[PDB]
């Protein structure tokens, strides 16, 4: 089915800096997308269930934007709590795929 | 110009099973709202044609708790029935229509006619008699009940009805049986098996006999040369509370009753 | 306060079956259906397949089909996972996902602790 | 006493010695192994295949009212169909809803974007929820959408959808603007100029198959769910398990709620008789509420038990008499078990030879303690 492949290797931002979460879809499914939140020993935290709005329990910083093609999250600012893995799963058919996730680091 | 009415004996007719039950060879005695035996039948005469001049005698009869209706048409007359307490709009009515295709049962508010009937015109090109149009109601509102079913009055003979409205629900009855008597009901026994049972739940006190009428019958003039509705007759019964005792034969019909 | 409580840290010998289970409470459990999720941190994540609650529909993913199989106690509110003839490349974490919606497709809003498996 | 037979008797008698003949200890009855339950051949699902299958859906501008009532509705076949996408339900969960009855359930059908979605929740405000639908805040119920590009898009551009871009009063849940009064733009008086003093409230949906997924044409429906103090028309159905026959079992047959051993019989009912009694009016033959066919009722067979021992001096050996009972339906079984009009012995061996009568047991059988 769909498959989901990030481009970026890594996030390696300094505290504050602005940084692009790239989330790439096989075809084009809309902005059926999530956003994980997995730190390294915790299970995935909700960031982002749709780009237009955030749900409970999220910072502001996050930013929603659909491409279309690929998708692709920027935040604003960075703390010392934003460094986790970023998983993304598309919600389109009954199969679902997860992204390969990313890990922040300094 | 107003038909005078008649009497006749009813002679036992007018029995119909009570309930679903099956039951062989055994006599059950039950409570149910019945024809008395013997007890004398109003004889109507719905139309009297002789001059020629139309006579127009259908007349609205109180539904006093069930009611027996029987008559002797071989032409399908008679079409259907009024039900309802003030047959206006302000207050929900049952109809019953029938024509080639099915019966219909529409309980709506409908705003009655002074004279409602049927209307037909003879199709000279096919050699049919097929509808005209509808004269019944002025207009019908808050339709909750609309029921189709295969023509039961279409197709010498004597056809018996009864109607009961018990909680809020319609019941009917009916039998054919071909017969060789005119003026009084036949003589024998034959039991009416349920036709229809509905959850109308509306209040009916009061009730009319329908009629189709030919295109003739509707002519300015009054006279009629082109249709001979003098057949129009038809016998109404009383129900009262009764005890019978039913007898039913090994297959599960009701061959006699004592009252 | 939704608890999503898994116990995990279970090993099973290898060719031989497993049982997992994951308790749901601070919600209601009749109004959501069940979704399975793996953890790997060789490729990501990825979806087992997903069981309605109190009924036998059956719909797993394309990549985990046979060995995988789901069963639904609506009492405590517990979910029956099985795998058959365990492989040493199954060493991984699994999760139970309660989703946003009650109906297909879900994003898993809200995951439980993990379940880890290993070949002892 | 419920040790064996012989202890049973020892209690009905409260005797440490019981003399020889035959007493009456327990009492047999059979349980039904299984419930069995039949409702004839009549579904009159709702209307769900109109309002969902069809070739054009009504425009949001006029958003359509579809009052579906006296009928019973499988809302979980929907719920397992192989289309939909979202299924965000407000107040009734659908397996509950199935459970619940209400008197009507109201369904709607207008075209609305992939971003206004979001816009059919209660109370949500935008665009064409503040101007073409708006759901109350009290709302029961769930509403559903999916993606459909190939039946409802056009690869040129499907401009027969339009909505209510503009509206100046402000609207209420469960309301419409069917007229097409002309937007007064400005503080201008407005007089059919079309221009800047007057714009067209009812503006064209743009569908291109680049367009993303906050521009495409979407089926949605608003299942309404509401109580106005009135008997419910609409429940959940009802399932009708296999037949048994032969076999002691729980029957609800429209409403005969009974238990007993359903069988063929030959007996004929009439067509609009359902079941049959007799003279102890009780339910006697019920006909299959599925096909056309007449079973005879027999009620679950039940009878004393009674113990036939020798004196506790001569033996402890007993032999146990089920009245009135067939030896397949019935000491454990399998010791010399015999069957005589009386009914199932078990415990003592059928001797062709005849003696004088000892203990007797019913139509001519005796029992006897002998080599
Ligand atoms: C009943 O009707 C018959 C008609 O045959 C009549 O002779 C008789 O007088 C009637 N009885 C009463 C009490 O009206
Ligand atoms: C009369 O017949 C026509 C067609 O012949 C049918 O459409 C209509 O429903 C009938 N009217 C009734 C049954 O009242
Ligand atoms: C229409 O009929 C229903 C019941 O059939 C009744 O509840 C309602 O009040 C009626 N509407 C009127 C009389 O305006
Ligand atoms: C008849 O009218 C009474 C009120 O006078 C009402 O309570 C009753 O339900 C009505 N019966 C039917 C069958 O409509
Ligand atoms: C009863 O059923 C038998 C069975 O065919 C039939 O021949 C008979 O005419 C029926 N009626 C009577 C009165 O026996
Ligand atoms: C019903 O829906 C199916 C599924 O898309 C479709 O193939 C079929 O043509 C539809 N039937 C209609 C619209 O009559
Ligand atoms: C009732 O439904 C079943 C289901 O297929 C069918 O086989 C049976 O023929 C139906 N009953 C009758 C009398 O046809
Ligand atoms: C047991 O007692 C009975 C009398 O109660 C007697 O007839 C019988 O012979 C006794 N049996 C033996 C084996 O002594
Ligand atoms: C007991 O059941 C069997 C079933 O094989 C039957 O053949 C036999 O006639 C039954 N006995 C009686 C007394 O009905
Ligand atoms: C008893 O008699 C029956 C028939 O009368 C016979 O079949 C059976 O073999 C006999 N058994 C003995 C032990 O005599």
């Amino acid at each position: 089915d769909i498959v989901m492949t990030q481009s970026h290797k890594f996030m390696s931002t300094s505290v504050g800096d602005r940084v692009s979460i790239t989330c790439k879809a096989s075809q084009d499914v809309g902005t059926y997308i999530a956003w994980y939140q997995q730190k390294p020993g915790q299970s995935p935290k909700l960031l982002i269930y749709w780009a237009s709005t955030r749900h409970t329990g999220v910072p502001d910083r996050f930013t929603g934007s659909g491409s279309g093609t690929n998708y692709t999250l920027t935040i604003s600012s960075v703390q010392a709590e934003d460094l986790a893995l970023y998983h993304c799963q598309q919600h389109y058919s009954t199969p679902y795929t997860f992204g390969g996730g990313t890990k922040l680091e300094i | 110009t107003q038909l005078p009415p008649a009497y006749t004996n009813s002679f036992t007719r007018g029995v119909y099973y009570p309930d679903k039950v099956f039951r062989s060879s055994v006599l059950h005695s039950t409570q149910d709202l019945f024809l008395p035996f013997f007890s004398n039948v109003t004889w109507f005469h719905a139309i009297h044609v002789s001059n020629g001049t139309k006579r127009f005698d259908n007349p609205v009869l109180p539904f006093n708790d069930g009611v027996y209706f029987a008559s002797t048409e071989k032409s399908n007359i008679i079409r259907g029935w009024i039900f309802g307490t003030t047959l206006d709009s302000k207050t929900q009515s049952l109809l019953i229509v029938n024509n080639a295709t099915n019966v219909v049962i529409k309980v709506c508010e409908f705003q009655f006619c002074n004279d409602p009937f049927l209307g037909v015109y003879y199709h000279k090109n096919n050699k049919s008699w097929m509808e005209s149009e509808f004269r019944v109601y002025s207009s019908a509102n808050n339709c909750t009940f609309e029921y189709v079913s295969q023509p039961f009055l279409m197709d010498k003979n004597l056809r018996e009805f009864v109607f009961k409205n018990i909680d809020g629900y319609f019941k009917i009855y009916s039998k054919h049986t071909p017969i060789n008597l005119v003026r009084d009901l036949p003589q024998g026994f034959s039991a009416l098996e349920p036709l229809v049972d509905l959850p109308i739940g509306i209040n009916i006190t009061r009730f009319q006999t329908l009629l189709a009428l030919h295109r003739s019958y509707l002519t300015p003039g009054d006279s009629s040369s082109g249709w001979t509705a003098g057949a129009a007759a038809y016998y109404v019964g009383y129900l009262q509370p009764r005890t019978f005792l039913l007898k039913y034969n090994e297959n599960g019909t009701i061959t006699d009753a004592v009252d | 306060q939704v608890q999503l409580q898994q116990p995990g840290a279970e090993l099973v010998l290898p060719g031989a079956s497993v049982k997992l289970s994951c308790k749901a409470s601070g919600y209601t459990f009749t109004n959501y259906w069940m979704h399975w999720v793996k953890q790997r941190p060789g490729h990501g994540l990825e979806w087992i397949g997903e069981i309605d609650p109190f009924d036998t529909y059956i719909k797993i993913n394309q990549k985990f089909k046979g060995k995988s199989t789901l069963t639904v106690d609506t009492s405590s509110s517990t979910a029956y996972m099985q795998l058959s003839s365990l492989t040493s490349e199954d060493s991984a974490v699994y999760y139970c996902a309660r989703p946003d919606s009650s109906g297909y497709p879900v994003y898993f809003d809200y995951w439980g602790q993990g379940t880890t498996l290993t070949v002892s | 006493c419920a040790l064996d037979p012989l202890s049973e008797t020892k209690c009905t008698l409260k005797s440490f010695t019981v003399e020889k003949g035959i007493y009456q200890t327990s009492n047999f009855r059979v349980q039904p192994t299984e419930s069995i339950v039949r409702f004839p051949n009549i579904t009159n699902l709702c209307p769900f295949g109109e309002v969902f299958n069809a070739t054009r859906f009504a425009s949001v501008y006029a958003w359509n009212r579809k009052r579906i009532s006296n009928c019973v509705a499988d809302y979980s076949v929907l719920y397992n169909s192989a289309s939909f996408s979202t299924f965000k339900c407000y107040g009734v969960s659908p397996t509950k809803l199935n459970d619940l009855c209400f008197t009507n359930v109201y369904a709607d059908s207008f075209v609305i974007r992939g971003d206004e979605v979001r816009q059919i929740a209660p109370g949500q405000t935008g665009k064409i929820a503040d101007y073409n639908y708006k759901l109350p805040d009290d709302f029961t119920g769930c509403v559903i959408a999916w993606n459909s590009n190939n039946l409802d898009s056009k690869v040129g551009g499907n401009y027969n959808y339009l909505y209510r871009l503009f509206r100046k009063s402000n609207l209420k849940p469960f309301e419409r603007d069917i007229s097409t009064e002309i937007y007064q733009a400005g503080s201008t008086p407005c007089n059919g100029v079309e221009g800047f003093n007057c714009y067209f409230p009812l503006q064209s949906y743009g569908f291109q198959p680049t367009n993303g997924v906050g521009y495409q044409p979407y089926r949605v429906v608003v299942l309404s769910f509401e109580l106005l103090h009135a008997p419910a028309t609409v429940c959940g159905p009802k399932k009708s398990t296999n037949l048994v026959k032969n076999k002691c079992v729980n029957f609800n047959f429209n409403g005969l709620t009974g238990t007993g051993v359903l069988t063929e019989s030959n007996k004929k009912f009439l067509p609009f008789q359902q079941f049959g009694r007799d003279i102890a009016d009780t339910t006697d033959a019920v006909r299959d509420p599925q096909t056309l066919e007449i079973l005879d009722i027999t009620p679950c067979s039940f009878g004393g038990v009674s113990v036939i021992t020798p004196g506790t001096n001569t033996s402890n050996q007993v032999a146990v008499l089920y009245q009135d009972v067939n030896c397949t339906e019935v000491y454990s079984t399998g010791s010399n078990v015999f069957q005589t009009r009386a009914g199932c012995l078990i415990g003592a061996e059928h001797v062709n030879n005849s003696y004088e009568c000892d203990i007797p047991i019913g139509a001519g059988i005796c029992a006897s303690y002998q080599t």
